[PDB]
RNA sequence: CGCAAUGAAGGUGAAGGCCGGCGCGCUCGCCGGCCGAGGUGGGAUCCCGAGGCCUCUCCAGUCCGCCGAGGGCGCACCACC
RNA sequence: UAUCCGGUAAAGCGAAUGAUUAGAGGUCUUGGGGCCGAAACGAUCUCAACCUAUUCUCAAACUUUAAAUGGGUAAGAAGCCCGGCUCGCUGGCGUGAGCCGGGCGUGGAAUGGAGUGCCUAGUGGGCCACUUUUGGUAAGCAGAACUGGCGCUGCGGGAUGAACCGAACGCCGGGUUAAGGCGCCCGAUGCCGACGCUCAUCAGACCCCAGAAAAGGUGUUGGUUGAUAUAGACAGCAGGACGGUGGCCAUGGAAGUCGGAAUCCGCUAAGGAGUGUGUAACAACUCACCUGCCGAAUCAACUAGCCCUGAAAAUGGAUGGCGCU
RNA sequence: GAAACCUCCCGUGGAGCAGAAGGGCAAAAGCUCGCUUGAUCUUGAUUUUCAGUACGAAUACAGACCGUGAAAGCGGGGCCU
RNA sequence: CGUUCAUAGCGACGUCGCUUUUUGAUCCUUCGAUGUCGGCUCUUCCUAUCAUUGUGAAGCAGAAUUCACCAAGCGUUGGAU
RNA sequence: GUCUACGGCCAUACCACCCUGAACGCGCCCGAUCUCGUCUGAUCUCGGAAGCUAAGCAGGGUCGGGCCUGGUUAGUACUUGGAUGGGAGACCGCCUGGGAAUACCGGGUGCUGUAGGCUU
């Protein structure tokens, strides 16, 4: 795996009947991933992990990206993981403040590249749940929880820094 | 002044620039290394079919009639 | 970059003849339009024939073009050699013949004519049969050369039968450690 | 530089298999080879009279001589470049019919029986094999029930 | 749920070089007639032809090509073999001279024959000379590493069509 | 030098078949006639060739091709007997 | 696609061989030493080997199992199916072989024109990388396997460079790429690039590669697990820390206190038969439970990111340089 | 008497098979008897080392002359390396 | 261990490193030759600091001291064999 | 239903103990004149047929051992191919395909060929 802005995506699949198992069951994922190639390869991955069942073995039956129902809410996502470090195997709970959960788990793959030099192939995301105001562990999220809430962009500093390359004014960050 | 040893490094390369040929296979292989008292026998075999040729021509004659008159009832 | 290899490429096959002499190239110029205009590969191969060497058309000897033509059925035909045309002192009745090549030797010659045979030359088989129709295409032994012998499986090497070089043959010239029994060992 | 012996490293080869030690079982000594019969040879502990050398272990070759308890046998063998194919003369006792030749003559007979049938008919059949083609258009019902979701199971250490 | 049929054929892109290629690889990229650097074919699949592009995987880019992609190829770098010479198929006149003994007599027919695999695929994908394409415009991923992975080798199966584009 | 070998040597030294008859046809011995370098598989090439394929008409109909299914003689050379 | 071959990885040792831990059980045997016995398979232990279930941990020269990769064959005209002849072989009759004479055609995928013979030079110092691998503390050491390199070979990248990555060269125009890049040196970010992390009085800055570890750090940032607290805490200051009791072993002195077996009750609001200081030994001091004030979170133990300590070399110096926050 | 000899039971070989080790071996390939000289005479073929030369060593036959066994058979040295 | 007290100073059984002023390994370079030990003489660098400056430590009362830090500016001698 | 003789494959067929076996068989069994052989009529050889299924043999039984076959162990261990992935190393993760072995838990516990009986 790497990445761009991840997808949801909805994989069912099986492993493909036999004379003993005429009619077997299926097995649905909540896999992110930039497109379904990589998504059903995904899938693969975590369904041999857990269950008898290869790519040979079976077929995927419906790959499909799933939209966010409500996009244009802001929202507060809970996140489980279960990533490697250089050291053991461990599990977090990241929580994340997004209009999406593609974005929110995006945002989740990029913090953990920062805050632990953690590379996609090592994360495993196991739930992705929106969740309310309450039920938020992280200060970092808890902050933005207010009807009135109230800041300003202090040191406001510039881009465009060769729109004039050179001029006369020094320029000003105060607004 | 100790050299290098053994190898195979370079040989696998070696031998199929020019293939590795199959061990070219004709019909009618020879009967050399056969048993013996065999090879006798279908000698002593070979030498006497001369014998009992008109027999054997007469015999394809009378079969070759036969076809004709079955071929004949087909058509 | 492409991966093929350049090393059998070319091919070795000649293309004319490596002689010089000007009569057997006007039979090449004659049969190298002949070959490519006719639909005959008799043409074809007889102009293949003449771009090889001596060693490669080997002489026809007149009893072997006798016997070719004794064969059932290549009746009032055409013989055909690009090699020569030799002599049998061991044979005696020679049939009446049609005969093409590019050399018969002078009692060949005397033999096949006393018998009411004609003898043809190349430019005259073209006009007479541009198609190479009704002909007989022989050809000499191409492993008759005593050069062959020594070819093969090398000597004293089990189950060779290929003559050595040897400055001379006589109880002592070879024949000791390596073919008798009581001498080493044999092959 | 190692010992140029012919039996160096057939500690395994030639050795009965586990509990299969003793009297060589009689079918083994009881069928018929001809001529031009595909055979496997396979080297045996029990009987040293008229092994095979431990290279032609594994190979499949066919039968070109019969004498009365043994089978000569051509097969080839590879050596660096050349492969020679050569023939050596294994007691029965180290030799099976090798049965990859008569899938071949069953569908050649099966061939035959769908030749001679289906000529009458007019209908002609496919005698040529075809590989495993892509596996079809199919619907697959979910049947009443939804699917049954998985979740990645959470790291824990055992030991 | 309509599970559609898995694809019959594929197009197959060699996408790395050839320089320190292993035998076997470099065996069935020279019988999927894939010698040069981005030269790319047709290919059939089954279990058979599957396996062996599992042997060449971080050699190719492949997958299951368009509608549009089989014409774009075709028109655009459309080239008989006829009389062993590359030749392009500039009329009718060659493709019927060679597949006409197929029911193949025009452009139009050996596109339907490549893209819906018929009886003579073989005769009419083998008559196509394998089709030299430009470097990818816009530029790869990473040729070294697979697809899934974020390079460009293996099966992208739709997105193969898209390489087209930027290579026809 | 080549056209004959093989044996250490004394030496020996490359034909067979068929048919009919006479000796018991004894897969052995002797007398008359005929053919005369054996046979299998593959073999460039020649040869024969059903049959098309038309001709400005309906048939007759020699001439000329083009192809040719099928079948033959089979060089060289190879493998086998 | 069928079909044989295998004893390496792994696994196993309540299966063999060999190794090896522990207790249960057993006068198996018997002993050697005991203690209580004159002595007694008497009682009681014990250690020896042996054994009955278990149990710990192993094997290049062990193994019941047993992969992956791997090596044979086979996938038709030299094949099938009929008819008849030959044999000095074989034989109750029949085998089996060899001959004639007919009858039947694409027999998995993909690719490619094949076969065959003669003359024949140079070479027979090698080395390097992935992976496997033997010797060795190790080596830019020595020795094998496997493929691919370098040698024979330029070109783009890796500042520099046999061998790394990319790609393999007739002589040129246009286009496009790879691997690599895009402050300036130097072609390209002079993007209003996105999200974090990190300040280093030794910062850091890209395969091969040219450099650091154990162990530390309330430095900062994330996790994990547990707490706590309105029965208003947590720290921050202030009040007590006893008696049954020189408790028992230890006397050389340990009444809580060199050590060790202990290790509970009372009063209780509550104080350990005691964290230390210190005493020859006490004493004296010091270290819960609770309040008074203050006014919301507090605190512990792990864990992993960057940063830092750990971190010493000789001409002056090298993320390539300039520099960069 | 821990060990002498006898007898009953259990005993997959934990013994033995000249020697190193590995394989193989139980109405045997072990032990004990009886009879023996196949460790004899003679062509080629093949395997193993291999260059696919030699040597040695071996494998299957074939022709002699024997051995042994009621016989089928086995035996032309040592169960195999 | 240091009366007492693991760590003022020490430090077993274990363990992780650096160094190339030891000696080995190794044999890449040089055998159409790179003058092979020591001393003298002279310059410069390093610090792993003996003294000297500034300081933290003590089982530092003073005196004497060892332990550590910044630190290589300046020194580090005369003789007998 | 089942046996005997000669078998094929060789434990689903072995071992232990327990029960039951009609008829025909198979046995044990009773003898040593002769054949044959022993220290010994135990074995071996031979001539029998009074007893008896006690034993062998068969069929069954056992929360039996063993063997055979499934599950689990486990997509775990291992592993083909890939990367200018990680990591100071040791090693690890991913991609691409392949994929075991104990313990533990189920089920099974001879099939059958030729020739001849018996249950008429
Ligand atoms: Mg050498
Ligand atoms: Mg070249
Ligand atoms: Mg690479
Ligand atoms: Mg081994
Ligand atoms: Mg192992
Ligand atoms: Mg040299
Ligand atoms: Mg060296
Ligand atoms: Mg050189
Ligand atoms: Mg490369
Ligand atoms: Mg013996
Ligand atoms: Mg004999
Ligand atoms: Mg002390
Ligand atoms: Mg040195
Ligand atoms: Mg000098
Ligand atoms: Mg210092
Ligand atoms: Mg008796
Ligand atoms: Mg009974
Ligand atoms: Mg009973
Ligand atoms: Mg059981």
């Amino acid at each position: 795996k790497a990445s761009g802005t991840l997808r949801e995506y909805k994989v069912v699949g099986r492993c493909l009947p036999t004379p003993k198992c005429r009619t077997p069951p299926l097995y649905r994922m909540r896999i992110f991933a930039p497109n379904h190639v990589v998504a059903k390869s995904r899938f693969w991955y975590f369904v041999s992990q857990l269950k008898k069942m290869k790519k040979s073995s079976g077929e995927i039956v419906y790959c499909g990206q799933v939209f966010e129902k409500s996009p244009l809410r802001v929202k507060n996502f809970g996140i489980w993981l279960r990533y490697d470090s250089r050291s053991g195997t461990h599990n977090m709970y990241r929580e994340y403040r997004d209009l999406t959960t593609a974005g929110a788990v995006t945002q989740c793959y990029r913090d953990m590249g920062a805050r632990h030099r953690a590379r996609a192939h090592s994360i495993q995301i196991m739930k992705v749940e929106e969740i309310a105001a309450s039920k938020c562990r992280r200060p970092a999220v808890k902050q933005f929880h207010d009807s009135k809430i109230k800041f300003p962009l202090p040191h406001r500093v510039l881009r465009r820094q060769h729109k004039p390359r050179f001029t006369t004014k020094r320029p000003n960050t105060f607004f | 002044a100790k050299s290098k040893n053994h190898t195979t490094h370079n040989q696998s390369r070696k031998w199929h620039r020019n293939g590795i040929k199959k061990p070219r296979s004709q019909r009618y292989e020879s009967l050399k290394g056969v048993d013996p008292k065999f090879l006798r026998n279908m000698r002593f075999a070979k030498k006497h079919n001369k014998k009992g040729l008109k027999k054997m021509q007469a015999n394809n004659a009378k079969a070759m009639a036969a076809r004709a008159e079955a071929i004949k009832a087909l058509v | 970059g492409v991966d093929i290899r350049h090393n059998k490429d070319r091919k070795v096959r000649r293309k004319e003849p490596k002689s010089q002499d000007i009569y057997l190239r006007l039979l090449v110029k004659l049969y190298r339009f002949l070959a490519r205009r006719t639909n005959s590969t008799f043409n074809q191969v007889v102009l293949k024939r003449l771009f090889m060497s001596r060693t490669n058309r080997p002489p026809l000897s007149l009893s072997r073009m006798i016997r070719k033509m004794k064969l059932p059925g290549r009746e009032g035909k055409t013989a055909v050699v690009v090699g020569t045309i030799t002599d049998d002192v061991r044979v005696q009745e020679v049939p009446k013949l049609k005969v093409c090549a590019l050399r018969v030797s002078s009692r060949a010659r005397s033999r096949i004519l006393k018998a009411g045979g004609k003898i043809l030359t190349f430019d005259q088989l073209a006009l007479d049969s541009p198609k190479g129709c009704g002909t007989v295409l022989l050809s000499g032994p191409r492993k008759g050369r005593e050069v062959y012998r020594h070819f093969g499986k090398a000597p004293g090497t089990p189950h060779s039968h290929t003559k050595p070089y040897v400055r001379s043959k006589g109880r002592k010239f070879e024949r000791a450690r390596g073919r008798r029994a009581s001498r080493g060992y044999k092959n | 530089t190692n010992t140029k012996g012919k039996r160096r490293g057939t500690r395994y080869m030639f050795s009965r298999p586990f509990r299969k030690h003793g009297v060589v079982p009689l079918a083994t000594y009881m069928r018929i080879y001809k001529k031009g019969d595909i055979v496997d040879i396979k080297g045996m502990g029990t009987v040293q009279k008229g092994m095979p050398h431990k290279c032609y272990h594994g190979k499949t070759g066919r039968v070109y001589n019969v004498t009365q308890h043994a089978v000569g046998i051509v097969v080839n063998k590879q050596v660096k470049g050349k492969i020679l194919a050569k023939r050596i003369n294994v007691r029965i006792e180290h030799i099976k019919h090798s049965k990859s030749r008569d899938s071949f003559l069953k569908r050649v007979k099966e061939n035959d029986q769908k030749k001679k049938e289906a000529k009458e008919k007019g209908t002609w059949v496919q005698l040529k094999r075809q590989p495993a083609p892509p596996r079809e258009a199919h619907f697959v019902r979910t049947n009443g029930k939804e699917p049954e979701l998985l979740e990645p199971i959470p790291y824990e250490f055992m030991a | 749920f309509y599970v559609p049929a898995e694809p019959k054929l594929a197009f197959v892109i060699r996408i790395r070089g050839i320089n320190g290629v292993s035998p076997k690889v470099r065996k069935v990229l020279q019988l999927l007639r894939l010698r040069q650097i981005f030269n790319g074919t047709f290919v059939k699949l089954n279990k058979a032809s599957i396996n062996m592009l599992r042997i060449v995987e971080p050699y190719i880019a492949w997958g299951y090509p368009n509608l549009k992609s089989v014409n774009e190829l075709i028109y655009k770098r459309g080239y008989g073999k006829i009389n062993k010479k590359r030749i392009a198929l500039t009329d009718n006149a060659l493709i019927a001279r060679s597949l006409g003994k197929y029911g193949i007599i025009c452009m139009e027919d050996l596109i339907h024959e490549i893209y819906t695999v018929g009886k003579r695929f073989k005769e009419a994908n083998n008559f196509l000379w394998p089709f030299k394409l430009s470097s990818p415009r816009g530029g790869m991923k990473k040729k070294t590493t697979h697809f899934v992975e974020g390079e460009d080798a293996g099966n992208r199966e739709d997105q193969i069509n898209r390489l087209i584009r930027r290579m026809n």
